This record gives C-alpha cells, structure tokens and sequence, in this order.
C-alpha cells in the first residue's frame, strides 16, 4: 500500500510570476487565492509526514534483536536489517529500493533509515516479543511458543505445532525465499507504488507543461510580452494568461487533494492494518492475507510500505 | 561574461534568471542551448568561447521561524530552506541553512520537526538542534526460553477525539 | 478584490461605468467571483467527505469500543479495550477508551510442554512457567501462577518430538481421595 | 493589524540639552523631560524664511495659541525665563486658540495631525523604560509643505523619526492599547504579525519567503561579422549624377551607424520620422541607399514636401520616406 | 450499499467542440488541458 | 433620533443601515465609533445625546 508522497509545494507568485513585478501587480488584484492555493499543499505536506508517523511510530520505545539469532528454526535473516549494507537495511526492502523552476520538493520528515529502523524494532517486538509490545511494557516470549498461541488463535490446538515443528518451520523459511524472487521476477509487481510516483510525476510534468501555452494571449514568455507589449496592453493579454496559468495551477491542487485524501484513506487503513495484522493477530478473514491469519511483517518502501501476511 | 551569481541574462534569444556555471556537457556542436525533460531552458552555449553553461534557478526557499514558546524565551533561531549557507553562529543541515542554532552530537528525542530527523529544544542556555532521536532505545532479553508474565496491571484511559 | 475590474462594488461600476461597456466589466466579477465561490465549494466538499470518513469511524467505533468490546488491538486506543465512554462535544466526539494494560513483570523460565508419564502434554489455556524449583502454567496476561493437574491441561502425542518439554510430575484430583 | 507611520521600537533618539533647526524625515516626534516648561513652542514650514507659509504655536501657562502666517522668523529665536521669535506677521493664513508630554506631528493629507500623552516626571537620566500610547489631540487642515521643524523655549528632550512600518496592536478590553508589537523589528516579533497572535505557543511556523534577487544584468552575443559594406557608399570615390542615382541594397548584414553618429564628414545627418540614435539598434526586411552628387543648394531638397526639380525631374522620395539623408 | 456507477466516458473536444476543426485548432493553445481530463474519467473508468 | 426600528441611518458619516439600541459599551471621549474584530461597524456615538 502507498503511505505517503512527493510533499511537493509551488509559491504563489513565482509560478504564475517569474518575478516580474508587473506580473506581480497584476496579480494582487486576484485576492487571496495563492494563499488559499499555497496553504492547501502546505497542509498536504503536513498531511504527509502526518501519514508516517501515524502509521509507524506505533511503538513509544525501540527494541533489538539479540546477537545470536536461534528461532527455533526460522531464518528471518532476509528481513532483519544486515550490518554488511552501509544502509542497515535489510536484503528484502534492500531489493526494493533495486526495484524502485518555480517549485519546491520539501524532504520528508523522517528520514528513510529511521523508517526502517521503526521496522526494525517493529519486526523485533514482533518476532521477539510477540503481541504484548503493541499494548505496554513489551514481554518476551521464545518464538516458538508465539505461533502456538495463533494457532491456538485459529482453533488449531497447540500440540500441531511442536508436532510438527520442523516441517513447520521448514516450510516458513522456504516460503520466505519465494517472495524475494517473486518480486524480483513479476515487473508489476510494485507496480502500485510504482503508479503512485509515477503519477506524481506525470502531475507536476503536466504542471510545467502547461507553463508553455498561450491561453488566449500572445505568447507564453510573458518577459517578451512585457517588452512586445504596452503595459495597459498587455494587462489584457496577461490577465489571460494569468487566467489559464492560475486556474490550471487549481486544477493540479484540486487534483492533488483527491490524491492525498485517497492515500491518506489507504494510509490509515495500512495504520489499522499495522496494528491489526502486525501488533497483534486479527481474525477479519480475508483480511490480514488470504487464508486464516498468523501474523505480519512489515518491509519499508519508497514512499510505502510492504506487508507479509 | 558572470558565472556563479544570481543574474539577469539573455543569450541571443532567451531570456531568464539564473546562476550560470561552466558544465561539462558535450553538445552537438551545431547546437547552442540545453533543454531540460520538462521543456525548459537548462543550458546554453556562450557564443563567444563556447562553454557549455548550466543554468541554475536563484537559490531560495522559505523560511520559518523557530521558537519555543514565547512563554519560555524570547530568544529565537531562523531556518533558511535549503540554501548552502555560503549563498546565503550557524549549524548547516539536510533542511537548509539553520542560524542561532548550535548542533550537539547527545542524541535527543524530537522535540520541534524540521526535516530529515532535525529537531531542538532549549537548553542549559540557549536554542540547540540535533539528529532526531529514533526513539529511546530499549533492548529486551529473547531467549529460547526466556518468558515475561505481567504481574500488575493498570486501567488507562485515554481520549481519542 | 476586483478581480481585475475597475471598481469593486456592482453599485457604483453600474454607474461609474457606462451600461454596456459594464458588461464586460460586469463579466470580470462574475468570473472572478464565481470561481471564488466555486472554489470554496470544493474546498468544502472535500472537507466534507473526509469528515464523513472520520464520522464512520467513530460511528463504527462507538458502535465497536462501546456497544461491545472489539477484539482489534489499538483500535479502541492503547491497550487491550475494555469499554469506551462518549461525551458530547461541539462538532465531534470525545472517546473516553477505559483501556486494559499490564504493568509490571518478573523474569520466568518457559518449557513449551510437559512430559509425565512417558506421554505428552500442552497447558489449555496458560503458559509453563519457573520460579526455579516448582513450575508452574497460568493464564497468559497475569501472573496468576497456578498447580499442575489434569484437569488445568490436556495431553496429545508423546515426548518424542517436542523440543524442550521437561520431565517433571502432573497431579491427579481424584487419587488422594481415590 | 494595521500599517502606517510610526516610531519603530528600539530606535535610536538624539538627546538635547541652544535648540537648532531639526528637519522632519517623514514624521515629528518630540517629547520633553522636564518640569520647568521652558521648551513651549514649535515652528513649521519649508523655507521658514517669511517667504512661504508656517505654523507657530506657544504653549503659556493659560492662554494657548496656534498660528498660520508667514512670520518674519528670527534666525535666533527664543524667550526670556519676552515673546517674539519672528519679526513681522503677515500674509497670515490660519489661526487658532485652544510632567512628560510627547508631541507626534504629521501634515498628511493637506492635514496636521498633533497627538498627546502627559505621564509624570519620574525618570532621573534616561527616557523611561516604559509604555504607554498617545492620544489624538487635534487634527489641523493646514495645506502646507512642511520640511523642518524647530523647537521654542525661553532642560532637556529627546527626538526621533517616524517611520513607515507595521504594526499589531492589543487593543483592550476597552477600546486602548496596553500593547503593540512591531512586525518588522525582530524574527521572534515578525512571528506574531503572521500569525496575528501576540503569543506564540512552542513550535515551528513558516512566516516569509527567502528569495534571492538578481544582483547584475548579463547578455552576450556572437562575435559581430558581416558589417554592411558602409564605405563603399560614403567614402565611395566617385557618384553618379542625380537622375542616374544608383541604388544600393542592403542584403543580410550588420549596421552599426555608430560611424555617422561620431564623424560630422557630412554636414546634415538628418534622419526622418526615426531619432538616429534609435536606429542602430533595430531590424527590418533590408535597406536600399541613394549614393549620387547633387548641388550645394540641392541640400533641402532631400526630403519629402520638396518638390523642385531636384525633387521631381531627377530624383523623388515618397512624402512617408522612412530614413535619413546627408548632403556635404 | 452502493458498488460502482455507470462508467461514464466523455472526450476532451467532442464535448467542447463538436467535430469543427477551427474550434480543436483553436483549443490546442490550451496546453494539455483535455488529456488529463481523459485520464480522469478513464481514470474513474477502470476504478469502476 | 429612532430606535428598535429597521431604518437606515448616517451618523457623522457613518453610513448604513439596522436598527439602534442603547450600547453598554463605553467609548473613549475622543472615539466616534467601534467596529467589529471582523472589521464591521458595531457602534456609534449620537452627537445629540
Ligand atoms: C506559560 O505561561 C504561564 C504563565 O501565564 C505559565 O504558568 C506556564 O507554566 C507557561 N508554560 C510554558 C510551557 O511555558
Ligand atoms: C555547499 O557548499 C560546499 C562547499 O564546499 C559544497 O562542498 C557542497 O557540495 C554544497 N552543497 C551541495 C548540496 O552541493
Ligand atoms: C561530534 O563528534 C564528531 C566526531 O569527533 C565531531 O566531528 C563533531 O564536531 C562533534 N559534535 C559535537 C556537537 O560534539
Ligand atoms: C532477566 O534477566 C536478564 C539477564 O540477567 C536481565 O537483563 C533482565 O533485566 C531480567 N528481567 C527482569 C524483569 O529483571
Ligand atoms: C536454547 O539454546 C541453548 C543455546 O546453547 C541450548 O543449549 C538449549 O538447549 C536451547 N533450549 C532447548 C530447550 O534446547
Ligand atoms: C546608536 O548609534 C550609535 C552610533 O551611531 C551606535 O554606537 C549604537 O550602537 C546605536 N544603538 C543601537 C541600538 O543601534
Ligand atoms: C473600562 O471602562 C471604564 C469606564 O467604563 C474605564 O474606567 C476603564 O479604564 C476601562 N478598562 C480599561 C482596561 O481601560
Ligand atoms: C570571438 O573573439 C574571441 C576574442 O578573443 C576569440 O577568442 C574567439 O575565438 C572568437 N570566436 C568567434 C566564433 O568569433
């Protein structure tokens, strides 16, 4: 699911205006839309980083995992972060990121190795501490045993599980392999994060497009419009071309807000996922992955997030 | 001929704000000027000694005043989005060019957001910033063994609005 | 503002400006000001539906945190929920969320089974724990230790194959008194 | 919120203790440290030399009086701790009778508006640490240019200059000001203006935009070739006669009549319906030149509304030539 | 509950210009206005 | 002077129209008239009484 987006933000003037005070004079009389204009994606900028923290940092305090890794026999290895990456991250996401002028691009506000180290404690609270963390002092509970309970979750009695435990776990460690050529191999694959930037940026390349058209005036260069043209003139012939240029900004905010709203509308459900899937085990069928659930694993992204139901 | 510097320019046919530098793109030799993916002007030719000139927007960004509550202090400190402070004590960071704000190397949890994990607070005494902290740390001990069994128990309440 | 025009009130420019050169004056505030309000429509409307979102939340949260005690960790806030308590408020809802949540814990030692009499056994609804000499299973969010027997657990398999069951006793009720 | 004319905070106010003529930047601010009353007049005007119009004022104990004439303004004006500091009164134009006192001028609008606040004398060395507000006192509608201003006694005071900024304002619960901040003083101070809140809560919060202004102009060009073969057709050793005038187009080439400007060769240098220095940095289709010889007389003649034989027999431009001509 | 709505397709200028090649020739000052429009209600479409 | 009745009033220059009640309020001698903090006017002085 996407989490957030590019927190783009355009000035009022300097996008209708390239700084020239005539322009600039011209466009005072228009009121107080750019503002209008200007606060909307100021707030979907707040609204962005919002999304984030709103989504990960569900945990007050960090967590680690322990030096030596014995799990009863699962090798989260390809989902831990690794040492051996400058990055810290881990060999998952770390394919992931593989697979993956009169404006402004403001940075996020948490940077990306913090986003995956809120996974990295996220994972450890989940895998070394089971559901307890998600709602007070974290309490740690060996692996084993913390499937037992979601399977005694699932009305399946926990003497299935050390029955069965290394089939059981054989199985978990050789499905985990899976995924990382599954996404390696399908192109689509992230294709919905890949839409959601690429989206974007077909967004802001059709705002500067539109930079270059006449509008119902002379030219597009309003420079050369202001020396080819009178002033009183060319007012006229700005004012239309301020017209166009302003509305078609409208459009791109208008257009951006539905955006937001949508991801935002995803983002909480990805938030009430990661508690529901993640800081403890649901039991919404259908939910929390096709198929009775166990648990989750949460996998930083560009921009979003990956879940393993 | 200006390189480096906020100016005012035409080259032969267009005009344009910018702060020009010498690139190293190899043009066609027919031609003069760079465009760039969006349909902008990105760089030109001197027609006179025929550097490749990359064209780069004034830099400017916002600014935003930081504060404690006036409350506190009336002492303040100024971000400066994004310039390299030489265009513009002082601490530089990934979120710009940040005045009356010294830099401590003590992790501290984010108090005040700036970007990319820069927050401040007041102390003891004058305004700081730091990396954010990614949170407090707290490591606990798994074992294959190893169980912990809450003993006490306390019934919050909390308002979600 | 005038959106351009060349006087802001439609009294005057009616006046102050001849009838049919007002028109295309007239024009300017109509375009003008009509946008304006358009906008505030859609600035409106998309405030709207967002509330709506919000609104089935707590339209479904009441309905989940007070009409019944929803299972979904963290969706009737921190905690494990217990009850929740609305409270009238301008415009929107208080949540009071009466939230369950433990405090405070010791160290224990854990053996995913127990073996007795050559034969295997899973606690029904608790956990095995130590307190170094006598273990003990109780149930899983209070330490609430309590005596091995057969009726708190239950047996399935043998102790082949669980790995670190313990060898230790398991007591009748009925053989002191028979 | 309002903008307009103050003294900005913390400024940085000459201190009098001998009262010479003090101009008026954009406003008068004038307030007296002292019980003795001595300093009890003003003077205003532009010339202040009994030649344009002026305002006189004393303040006496009992008898308040405001003035409008063009006084004969003593150079050394003053009193005795003896009342006349002019020489004569005429052409009168407007006349008016009515422990720290601050006095704020402004002639705005063809008006005069005096403002007034009288606090006690409590302060020994400095002007006092305080706050307060001045009260309007009365609004004058005296249309005179006003450049200086000079004070009349018979002490101590301070003077500064108003200044066009912007302000916030608490009014109070009932209709006072208890505070004001200045928008443009301080980073902490321009906060509140933004947020028109006199006090912020802890925090971040955008205020203005940081733009970089161009420092210099810049434009640059090929090296200039191909300059129009100009010689041949001035310095060109021999010209045909006047029906046999030979024309010569000008193809693709540069101008540069920077030459016919700086070199009086020729004795006309005359240009029609174009200045000549705004047609060496123009463009048209291309240009066609008359070189030939006529008369010494035949000077005239070159131009449209000539119509001698010159003119008409031998050679003819059109009566909206547009162009030049030199005839030496 | 409701599930979709009628999968509606509008074209940039059969709309606005009903088939007149002097209205289209004058609409292309518009920059990319129309295909965006496009986008969106295929946009919507597919979502249907 | 009319009171409690929709007229239409100009009181010094100050155009407009409602209706007229005695203010609690208490202006300052020298002010004419309050407005309110959304920049409306919402009081006057009668210079008869
Ligand atoms: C804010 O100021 C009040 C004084 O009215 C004081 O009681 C309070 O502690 C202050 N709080 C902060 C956070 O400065
Ligand atoms: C800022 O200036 C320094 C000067 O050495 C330079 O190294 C650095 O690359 C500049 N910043 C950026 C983002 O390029
Ligand atoms: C933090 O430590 C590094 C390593 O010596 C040093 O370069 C830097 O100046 C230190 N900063 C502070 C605030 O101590
Ligand atoms: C349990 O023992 C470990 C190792 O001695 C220690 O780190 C941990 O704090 C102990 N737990 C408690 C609750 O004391
Ligand atoms: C837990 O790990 C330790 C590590 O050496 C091992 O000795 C012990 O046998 C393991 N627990 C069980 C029940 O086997
Ligand atoms: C006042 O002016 C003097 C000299 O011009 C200067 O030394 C002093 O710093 C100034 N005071 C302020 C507050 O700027
Ligand atoms: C309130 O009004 C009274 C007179 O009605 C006046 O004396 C008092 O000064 C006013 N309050 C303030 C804060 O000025
Ligand atoms: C232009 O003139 C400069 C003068 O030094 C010379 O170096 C350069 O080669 C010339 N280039 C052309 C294209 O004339």
């Amino acid at each position: 699911l996407p989490v957030s987006m590019t927190k783009t933000s355009v000035d009022c003037t300097m996008y209708i205006c390239g700084d020239s005070t005539e322009c600039s004079n011209l466009l005072l009389q228009y009121g107080s839309f750019c503002t209008q204009l200007n606060r909307a994606l100021t707030g979907i900028a707040v609204e962005q980083d919002k999304n984030t923290q709103e989504v990960f940092a569900q945990v007050k305090q960090i967590y680690k995992t322990p030096p030596i890794k014995d799990f009863g026999g699962f090798n989260f290895s390809q989902i831990l972060p690794d040492p051996s990456k400058p990055s810290k991250r881990s060999p998952i996401e770390d394919l992931l990121f593989n697979k993956v002028n009169g404006l402004t691009v403001l940075p996020p506000l948490l940077t990306d190795e913090m986003i995956a180290q809120y996974t990295s404690a996220l994972l450890a609270g989940t895998i070394t501490s089971g559901w307890t963390f998600g709602a007070g002092p974290a309490l740690q509970i060996p692996f084993p045993m913390q499937m037992a309970y979601r399977f005694n979750g699932i009305g399946v009695t926990q003497n299935v599980l050390y029955e069965n435990q290394k089939l059981i776990a054989n199985q978990f460690n050789s499905a985990i392999g899976k995924i990382q050529d599954s996404l390696s191999s399908t192109p689509s694959a992230l294709g919905k994060l890949q839409d959601v930037v690429n989206q974007n940026a077909q967004a802001l390349n059709t705002l500067v497009k539109q930079l270059s058209s006449n509008f119902g005036a002379i030219s597009s260069v309003l420079n050369d419009i202001l020396s080819r043209l009178d002033p009183p003139e060319a007012e006229v012939q700005i004012d239309r071309l301020i017209t166009g240029r302003l509305q078609s900004l409208q459009t791109y905010v208008t257009q951006q807000l539905i955006r937001a709203a949508e991801i935002r509308a995803s983002a909480n459900l990805a938030a009430t996922k990661m508690s529901e899937c993640v800081l403890g085990q649901s039991k919404r069928v259908d939910f929390c992955g096709k198929g009775y659930h166990l648990m989750s694993f949460p996998q930083s992204a560009p921009h979003g997030v990956v879940f393993l139901h | 001929l200006v390189k480096n510097k906020c100016v005012n320019f035409n080259f032969n046919g267009l005009t344009g704000t910018g702060v020009l530098t010498e690139s190293n793109k190899k043009f066609l030799p027919f031609q003069q000027f760079g465009r760039d993916i969006a349909d902008t002007t990105d760089a030109v030719r001197d027609p006179q000694t025929l550097e490749i000139l990359d064209i780069t927007p004034c830099s400017f960004g916002g600014v935003s005043v930081i504060t404690p509550g006036t409350n506190t202090s009336n002492q303040v400190a100024v971000l400066y989005q994004d310039v390299n402070c030489t265009e513009v004590n002082v601490f530089q960071t990934r979120a710009g060019c940040l005045i009356g704000a010294e830099h401590v190397n003590n992790s501290y949890e984010c108090d005040i957001p700036i970007g990319a994990g820069i927050c401040a607070s007041y102390q003891t005494q004058s305004i700081i910033a730091y990396t954010m902290s990614l949170g407090a740390e707290n490591s606990v001990a798994y074992s294959n063994n190893s169980i912990a069994i809450p003993t006490n128990f306390t019934i919050s309440v909390t308002t979600e609005i | 503002s005038n959106f351009g025009a060349i006087s802001s009130v439609l009294n005057d420019i009616l006046s102050r400006l001849d009838p049919p050169e007002a028109e295309v004056q007239i024009d300017r505030l109509i375009t003008g000001r009509l946008q304006s309000l358009q906008t505030y429509v859609t600035q409106q409307l998309i405030r709207a539906a967002e509330i709506r979102a919000s609104a089935n939340l707590a339209a479904t949260k009441m309905s989940e945190c007070v009409l019944g005690q929803s299972k979904r960790v963290d969706f009737c806030g921190k905690g494990y929920h217990l009850m929740s308590f609305p409270q009238s408020a301008p415009h929107g809802v208080v949540f009071l969320h009466v939230t369950y949540v433990p405090a405070q814990e010791k160290n224990f030692t854990t053996a995913p089974a127990i073996c007795h009499d050559g034969k295997a056994h899973f606690p029904r609804e608790g956990v095995f724990v130590s307190n170094g000499t006598h273990w003990f299973v109780t149930q899983r969010n209070f330490y609430e230790p309590q005596i091995i027997t057969t009726d708190n657990t239950f047996v399935s398999g043998n102790c082949d194959v669980v790995i670190g069951i313990v060898n230790n006793t398991v007591y009748d009720p009925l053989q002191p008194e028979l | 919120s309002t903008q307009d004319l103050f003294l900005p905070f913390f400024s940085n106010v000459t201190w009098f203790h001998d009262n010479p003529v003090l101009p008026f930047n954009d406003g008068v601010y004038f307030a007296s440290t002292e019980k003795s009353n001595i300093i009890r007049g003003w003077i205003f005007g532009t010339t202040l030399d009994s030649k344009t119009q002026s305002l006189l004022i004393v303040n006496n104990a009992t008898n308040v009086v405001i003035k409008v004439c063009e006084f004969q303004f003593c150079n050394d004006p003053f009193l005795g701790v003896e009342f006349r500091v002019y020489s004569s009164a005429n052409n009168c134009t407007f006349e008016y009778v009515s422990n720290l006192r601050e006095f704020v001028f402004k002639n705005i609008d063809g008006y005069f508006k005096i403002y007034s606040k009288h606090t006690p004398i409590n302060l020994v060395r400095d002007l006092p640490q305080g706050f307060s507000a001045l009260e309007p006192l009365v609004d004058l509608p005296i249309g005179i240019n006003i450049t200086r201003f000079q004070t009349l006694l018979a002490a101590a005071y301070y003077v500064g200059y108003l200044q066009p900024r912007t302000f916030l304002l608490k009014y109070n619960e009932n209709g006072t000001i208890t505070d004001a901040v200045d928008c443009a003083l301080d980073p902490l101070s321009e906060t509140k203006c933004t947020l028109k809140s006199f006090t912020v809560e802890k925090g971040i919060y955008q205020t203005s935009n940081f733009r970089v202004q161009p420092t210099e102009s810049i434009v640059r060009f090929p090296n200039i070739t191909n300059l129009c073969p100009f010689g041949e057709v001035f310095n060109a050793t021999r010209f045909a006669s006047v029906y046999a005038w030979n024309r010569k187009r000008i193809s693709n080439c540069v101008a540069d009549y920077s030459v016919l400007y700086n070199s009086a060769s020729f004795s006309t240098f005359k240009c029609y319906g174009v200045s000549p220095t705004k047609l060496n940095d123009l463009c048209f289709t291309n240009v066609y030149a008359d070189s030939f010889v006529i008369r010494g007389d035949e000077v005239r003649q070159i131009a449209p509304g000539q119509t001698g034989k010159i003119a008409d027999y031998n050679y003819k431009l059109p009566d909206d030539f547009t162009g030049c001509v030199i005839a030496w």
